[PDB]
């Protein structure tokens, strides 16, 4: 037992796990998904706890698909919007705004792996994270295996 | 405290008037008792003959902070265009429009103009500000040059 704004202050693997067997749907369910900048934080604060092991991972992937999945089901929510501060956040697209800058880019590119693979993904939106993705960039240079996976499965989206 | 600013605009805006390329434009916008804003001005920028820019009349707006001329003006085109060094919100950039860069008082709202008219057509691939442009002209020239003279269109007098 622990609640969805402690796991958000201060994410990691154990704490995601404590929030129960309906994690993701608290996750989901807590978060205000007509604000596309809430979503990208949800997001971006979902992944960062991923790891590649059973539990972690699929914990992760399907937190990060019900909180995709209420965002993206809305004929309201702007997607574009989303990929746009998403990118920002991740550092790989400028912006007016200062915006803290993400250490380890592993956990929201092993997770965008799985979210561009899901039926609630607009297909729209592959060609634009691509682009973004394969753009030269230091930090997802270092985090070489994840972007080669995350590339070699947009090429077949 | 603007006086610093204020004494220099009235100068830069003797001067465009005096001598200014053909077809660009540069007026201070006007306040609601019919006094000049020169910390506001309302521009448009021809698109260059012989690109697919030719016959468009771009229109943006320039901001000046109070602390100008240290600080560079705030360019942002309106309504925002198709091209990938233009923010959705319109906000353009140029390295002599970051204070932290190549700003400094010898620049021109002539330079500045000019520099935005040649940025136009040939775009800086390296640091773009929107996803959408940016992602079309690196996956099909073709398309993206098609939706540019679309655009050029649409903006002609």
């Amino acid at each position: 037992p622990a609640d969805v704004s402690t796991f958000l202050a201060f994410p990691s693997p154990e704490k995601l796990l404590r929030l129960g067997p309906k994690s993701s749907v608290l996750i989901a369910q807590q978060t205000d998904t007509s604000d596309p900048e809430k979503v990208v934080s949800a997001f971006l604060k979902v992944s960062s706890v991923f790891k590649d092991e059973a539990t972690v991972r699929m914990a992760v992937q399907d937190a990060v698909d019900a909180l995709m999945q209420k965002a993206f089901n809305s004929s309201s929510f702007n997607s574009n919007t989303f990929l746009t501060r998403l990118l920002v956040h991740m550092g790989l697209l400028k912006s007016e705004d200062k915006v803290k800058a993400i250490a380890n880019l592993y956990g929201p590119l092993m997770a965008l792996n799985h979210m561009v693979q899901q039926d609630y993904f607009p297909k729209a939106l592959a060609p634009l994270l691509l682009a973004f993705v394969t753009k030269p960039n230091s930090a997802l240079e270092s985090c070489s295996f994840a972007r080669h996976s995350l590339l070699q499965t947009l090429y077949k989206v | 405290m603007s006086g610093i600013a204020l004494s220099r605009l009235a100068q830069e805006r003797k001067a465009w008037r005096k001598d200014h390329p053909f077809g660009f434009v540069a007026v201070p916008t006007k306040n609601p008792d019919g006094t000049m804003n020169l910390m506001n001005w309302e521009c448009a920028i021809p698109g260059k003959k012989g690109t697919p820019w030719e016959g468009g009349l771009f229109k943006l707006r320039m901001l000046f902070k109070d602390d100008y001329p240290s600080s560079p003006p705030k360019c942002k085109f309106e309504p925002p265009l198709f091209h990938p060094n233009v923010a959705p919100s319109g906000t353009v950039c140029l390295s002599i429009l970051e204070e932290d860069k190549d700003w400094r008082p010898a620049i021109t709202i002539k330079q500045i103009l000019l520099g935005i008219q040649e940025l136009l057509n040939e775009p800086n691939i390296q640091d773009p500000a929107q996803a959408e442009a940016y992602t079309i002209y690196c996956q099909n020239r073709v398309e993206y040059e098609k939706r540019v003279r679309a655009q050029a269109k649409k903006f002609a007098p």
